[PDB]
């Protein structure tokens, strides 16, 4: 089991490091740059050197900060971001929860708790601004996102994650639920703070947000947690909505199709980052409570009525 | 199982904090540990009272989170035998939530003060 | 094997720190440590829905409770658990009172409350082995069908809560 | 009730989950369901003051079932006698209690 | 079970001692009130789990919804107190004598 | 009768999200009342085996309650196996 | 004294047949052995007495081993194919190996 | 042999800092446009792996661009002092080198050498984006050829 | 060109197709050619507990078919 822990936790770190590499390369090719060509064979040794620069640089111990929350927020942030992968399905999961969608929802809010403790105990006015726009960002996203997960699991009757692939064996859930799918992709952009809905990391209205005073080390480990959340909710959107064909004789063919689909979804995520301009904390909350919450309440209404109109009551397992 | 995965995640991130702190060289002084705000010292203390501007929409975020935790047993309540009163109860409370958000939308407290 | 008693002593420690009342920014951290402890307690007891449901509803409430602590009720030089020494002395006094309470509670009562090799054996009373519905999710699913007045009164509480909060914050 | 409007209109609104022995989703009976059923059907309109001396045996059996206090006391003296007998060395443990045997299903 | 339930009763007696005194803020008292919300949920779910009375599972979500709704009412009450004062403290509220 | 149509088309052109939400809301309200498969959901949730329906005692009285499980007597499921 | 039966009363021929192979011979068990099994559940729901229903416990164990004796004597090899195919899957889902089920029911209708 | 292991660990710890060094989204000048032109995709930062972060706690090298006035001097030293301990400074342009224009002004600090250490002086009023991309190559080889663990060993 | 990103994206695809294939193969090697049973309800857990007590070597995965009966 610990062999499965090490061989699931090491190559997800290699995968998010290469996600930061293909972020810099895909934003480069979007922006007519070439991306980090000069180190490694085509870029491969850049994020290993980024970790080996940012972990052999030192962090601060500031006077103004609180030291216990300063050292206990980023250890949480890497633990929760690497611990949302353990109920993820693949063919057969590392850990099969009975109800794992609530674990994904709650511990995804606990990542924003790590961000929020960084924002308060970093103890800058910039960091307090970043903490309160984390609060306003989750005020925008959280009710909408859980109504989306509820209203799609009115088609798959349990909260289990293997039940999603035995529901999505025959067809994807993009085709019955594309008004769910577009607003879920927008809401998980709001979850994982990417460049349309990236406030709270900021970089173009304020300086850094949650990691203003957080130097190298804990800023790197937040960066580890943030891009782990990027590849995580890319894979979660990939398994829940465009979940591929599932063969019980060939799970590796389905895993290759799932990984081509997940690299397409991650390229779509970074493509959205280098295609759209950035929101505001007022307009973000405004349209995620105005143009989303009546629409996702009506989609909750329609998927409540969907085991009555077409009489598909979902099974328990 | 899951307690051991959570604890090896604790051990991995604590090992990363220990290799982030104890291995690099570090000299620290008062201007280095001075808090950053644009290149100057801050005007007041950084924990001075914020006057909050999203307060009523913050409380209806809290009450909407209580409604979605009310609405969380509904994927197993779709399997019940009294499905007429189940769908009437789900209809009347999603109508209650849409009318409450429509009241807040007409009263225009979504904008800050 | 002693999971629920170790977690319940940790809940006693976290509610003791919340009871000893720091700056409420730090009190939200202590109460959400107690919330993770209680979610893991219900998930170790057999409620696979109720612990994660209180983690969702409590993380989502306590987020903006934390935001209201760091906006409204903040202070220039706050008090954590280690700032004020009467609070720190009360913390170590409550810790030694807790372990003195269990050190007198395994000896006075002569019943099965605390035993060094006989605690944790009386935790699961009865779950059905061949039954199919033993988790807590279908019973709280039954408030849509059997106990419909609960959902009527909770939806009216939230409707009146929206109207009452608009009238308070106006 | 004070205003007995549920008994007046004849519709149960909070009354169908009042005790432990009420009806349950998908017919899964609670623990001490038979004890609660025999306690209510022994207090079936007797009254409170006469019932607390009449069905005191059935309440005492149901309270013993629900809280298991004399049962945990019995198992506490059994486990204390097991620790005393293992410290004495008289009690050879059986292999069925030790677990080193083929089990029946 | 009686060790867990008596330690939850001790946690409620501790949070009673917490919300029955005031140190500097009304908000830490409201955090003690929400500690009472969490302690009553854990106590109700532990009682329903070991008694296996799964028909009374509508009760602890009603505990959470009503007690967190009145907690949200008190959180915006502290917002209106700090709006009408500018301060927040317990000793600020002696103007009704 | 042109004012309601002009207001509906103006809201459709300007802010169509509330129009789509109220239309899908009214469709979800009225579509169980239209569809004939509303009555099949209670049939599905009744005719699922979910516990053990226990055998009953007999004195030679009832003929509808069968003895063999493959008897034609009782509530059959030709509306579910074939449909 | 709460009465409990002795260990020699519980000296039955216990069925040494596993989970997925029992799930393979689930519906044929309910097809064939329907008198003794429903007698045992009628005892256990109107008597509430596991000290009393042991004498029908011997009958339902004898019917289960007679049913498996008929299968083992007559229809062993498509049963081994079908229960190995059912034991391959995760939750013993019946959908994955319906091709073996037609061979199993054709062999059972041929011989038994 | 231990000195070979020490020098190869020194090269392995300096390879990361010479490749993935992270500069500063600075400003202040005419010379702010040419930092943006090294960001521009003709002579490119990000091909080397040279990323404009905004925070001084996350930065690794400071590109001081152009004029450094008397009001800007604590607003430059405060930022450099809150850079963490591998701190390299490029001075873009002649006003950050020694005060190209406004050497004799009342309100220019006469170069960035008066305030912080500057590890490479890149001259021009335009340093072209290729010219201080050469400058980031020369700082890259400078902290390649520095010896930290070697003089930790012989000490 | 467009084929420049695809080496790094291909080793990303290899190193992210390795944990699901690795956890399916280690579930097969854990449960001896069979897959790990999932206990969504209590009946599946009592079924797996009875599977362990039928096998008798404290093992879920090995099972007694008609070779014992
Ligand atoms: S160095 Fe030249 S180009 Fe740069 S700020 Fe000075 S005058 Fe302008």
């Amino acid at each position: 089991f610990f062999i499965n822990i090490l061989t699931l936790l090491v190559p997800i770190l290699i995968a998010m490091a290469f996600l930061t590499l293909v972020e810099r390369k895909i934003l480069g090719y979007m922006q007519l740059r070439k991306g980090p060509n000069i180190v490694g064979p085509y870029g491969i040794l850049q994020p290993f050197a980024d970790a080996m620069k940012l972990f052999m640089k030192e962090p601060m111990r500031p006077l103004t900060t609180s030291m216990s929350l300063f050292i206990i927020a980023p250890t949480l942030s890497l633990t929760l971001a690497l611990s949302l992968w353990v109920p993820l399905p693949m063919p057969h999961p590392l850990i099969n929860l009975n109800l794992g969608i609530l674990f994904i929802l709650a511990t995804s809010s606990l990542s924003v708790y790590s961000i929020l403790w960084s924002g308060w105990a970093s103890n800058s006015k910039y960091s307090l601004f970043g903490a309160l726009r984390a609060v306003a960002q989750t005020i925008s996203y959280e009710v909408t996102m859980a109504i989306i997960l509820l209203s799609v699991l009115l088609m798959n009757g349990s909260y289990s994650l293997q039940t999603l692939i035995t529901t999505q064996e025959h067809m994807w859930l993009l085709l019955p639920a594309w008004p769910m799918a577009m607003m879920w992709f927008i809401s998980t952009l709001a979850e994982t703070n990417r460049a349309p809905f990236d406030l709270t990391e900021g970089e173009s209205e304020l300086v850094s947000g949650f990691n203003v005073e957080y130097a190298a080390g804990p800023f790197a480990l937040f960066f580890m947690a943030e891009y782990t959340n990027i590849i995580l909710m890319n894979a979660l959107t990939t398994i829940i909505f465009l979940g591929p064909l599932y063969y019980i004789n060939l799970p590796e063919l389905y895993s290759t199709n799932f990984m081509m689909e997940a690299l397409l979804l991650s390229s779509t995520f970074l493509w959205i980052r280098a295609s759209y301009p950035r929101f505001r904390y007022d307009q973000l909350m405004h349209l995620l409570w105005k143009n989303f919450l009546p629409l996702t309440l009506a989609l909750c209404m329609w998927h409540i009525s969907l085991p009555i109109f077409t009489a598909g009551v979902p099974p328990y397992m | 199982n899951l307690y051991t995965v959570i604890f090896i995640n604790i051990l991995l991130s604590l090992t990363l904090i220990l290799v982030a702190f104890w291995l690099p060289q570090m000299n620290l002084y008062s201007e280095k540990a001075n808090p950053y705000e644009c290149g100057f010292d801050p005007t007041s203390s950084a924990r001075l009272p914020f006057s909050m501007k999203f307060f009523l929409v913050a409380i209806t975020f809290l009450l909407f989170d209580l409604e979605i935790a009310l609405l969380l047993p509904l994927p197993w309540a779709i399997q019940t035998i009294k499905t007429s009163t189940m769908m009437i109860m789900a209809f009347i409370l999603v109508t209650i939530l849409s009318l409450g958000l429509a009241y807040e939308w007409t009263q225009k407290g979504l904008e800050w003060t | 094997n002693n999971y629920i008693f170790v977690l319940s002593s940790l809940f006693l420690v976290g509610c003791l720190g919340l009871a000893l009342k720091p700056s409420p920014i730090y009190g939200g951290l202590g109460l959400i440590v107690s919330g993770f402890v209680g979610c893991l307690m219900v998930l170790g007891f057999g409620g696979s829905f109720l612990g994660l449901m209180v983690f969702l509803i409590y993380l989502g409430g306590m987020l903006v409770v934390f935001g209201y602590t760091t906006a409204m009720a903040t202070e220039e030089y706050p008090e954590t658990w280690g700032s004020n020494w009467l609070i720190l002395g009360f913390l170590v006094l409550g810790v030694i009172m807790e372990v003195f309470l269990i050190c007198v509670l395994n000896y006075y009562d002569e019943v099965g409350v605390i035993n060094l090799d006989g605690l944790g054996d009386w935790l699961m009373y009865e779950v059905d082995d061949v039954g199919v519905m033993l988790e807590g999710g279908i019973g709280v699913a039954a408030m849509y069908s059997c106990a419909t007045w609960m959902m009527v009164v909770a939806g009216w509480s939230l409707f009146a809560g929206i109207f009452i909060i608009i009238e308070i914050t106006r | 009730p004070f205003l007995d409007i549920q008994k007046k209109l004849g519709i149960s609104l909070d009354r169908h989950f009042m005790f432990l022995s009420a009806e349950q989703p998908y017919k899964n009976a609670a623990r001490c369901h038979a004890f609660e059923k025999e306690w209510i059907e022994c207090a079936h309109g007797i009254g409170g003051t006469r019932a607390k001396k009449e069905c005191k045996i059935e309440f005492d059996d149901f309270e013993e079932c629900l809280l298991r206090y004399k049962t945990m006391r019995r198992m506490h003296d059994i486990k204390k006698q097991r620790e005393k007998l293992m410290k004495e060395g008289k009690y050879t443990p059986p292999p069925h209690h030790s677990g080193r045997e083929e089990p029946r299903p | 079970m009686p060790s867990t339930f008596f330690n939850l009763t001790m946690a409620f007696s501790l949070s009673l001692l917490g919300t029955l005194m005031f140190r500097s803020h009304l908000m830490s008292t409201l955090l003690c009130l929400e500690g009472m919300v969490l302690s009553l949920f854990i106590m109700t779910s532990v009682t329903s789990l070991n008694s296996n009375s799964m028909s009374s599972m509508p009760i602890p979500i009603t505990i959470l919804v009503f007690a967190a709704c009145e907690a949200a009412v008190g959180l915006a009450l502290l917002v209106k107190v700090s709006n009408t004062y500018g301060t927040d403290y317990v000793q600020n509220l002696n103007l009704l004598q | 009768a042109g004012r309601i149509s002009a207001f509906l088309k103006n809201a459709w052109a300007k802010e169509p999200v509330l129009v789509v939400s109220f239309s899908v809301w009214g469709l979800a309200i009225i579509m169980p009342m239209i569809s004939p498969y509303t009555k099949y959901a209670s049939m599905i949730n009744k005719a699922t085996p979910y516990n053990y329906p226990v055998p009953v005692r007999d004195d030679g009285n009832m003929p509808d309650v069968p003895s063999h499980p493959q008897d034609p007597l009782g509530p059959s499921l030709d509306w579910l196996k074939n449909l | 004294i709460v009465e409990l039966p002795t260990l020699e009363e519980l000296k039955v021929e216990e069925v040494k047949v596993s989970s997925a192979v029992l799930k393979a011979a689930a519906h044929h068990y309910g097809a064939q052995c329907d008198k003794t099994n429903k007698e045992f559940m009628l005892c256990r729901w109107e008597e509430k007495d596991p000290r009393r229903c042991l004498k029908e416990g011997k009958l339902v164990n004898g019917c289960a081993l007679n049913f498996f004796r008929q299968i083992k004597s007559h229809c062993a090899e498509p049963f081994t194919e079908y229960w190995t195919c059912l034991d391959y899957s995760n939750m013993q889902l019946f959908r994955h190996c319906r091709q073996q089920q037609a061979k199993f029911d054709q062999c059972v209708l041929d011989k038994l | 042999r231990a000195e070979y292991v020490v020098t190869k660990l020194d090269d392995l710890i300096n390879w990361a800092r010479r490749s993935s060094l992270w500069p500063m989204t600075f400003g202040l000048a005419c010379c702010a446009v040419e930092m943006m032109h090294m960001a521009a995709p003709r002579y490119d930062m990000d091909r080397f792996g040279v990323v404009f972060r905004a925070s001084p706690r996350q930065a690794d090298v400071m590109i001081v661009a152009g004029t450094l006035t008397n009001k800007m001097a604590p607003a430059l030293r405060k930022v450099y002092d809150q850079m963490p301990e591998p701190r390299y400074v490029v001075s873009m342009g002649s006003c950050a080198n020694g005060g190209g224009y406004y050497h004799y002004s009342y309100s220019v600090v006469r170069g960035c050498d008066r305030i912080v250490p500057v590890d490479i002086y890149v001259p021009g009023c335009p340093p072209t984006a290729e010219a201080l991309l050469y400058g980031i190559l020369q700082l890259q080889r400078k902290i390649k050829r520095e010896q930290k663990l070697k003089i930790w060993y012989r000490r | 060109m467009w084929f420049e990103i695809l080496p790094g994206l291909a080793i990303m695809g290899v190193c992210l197709v390795i944990p699901g294939v690795s956890t399916a193969y280690i579930h097969k090697f854990t449960n001896g050619g069979k897959e790990k049973r999932v206990a969504r309800v209590q009946y599946q857990w009592y079924l797996m507990e009875r599977d362990r007590r039928i096998s008798g070597v404290n093992r879920y995965y090995v099972s007694k078919g008609l070779e014992n009966i």
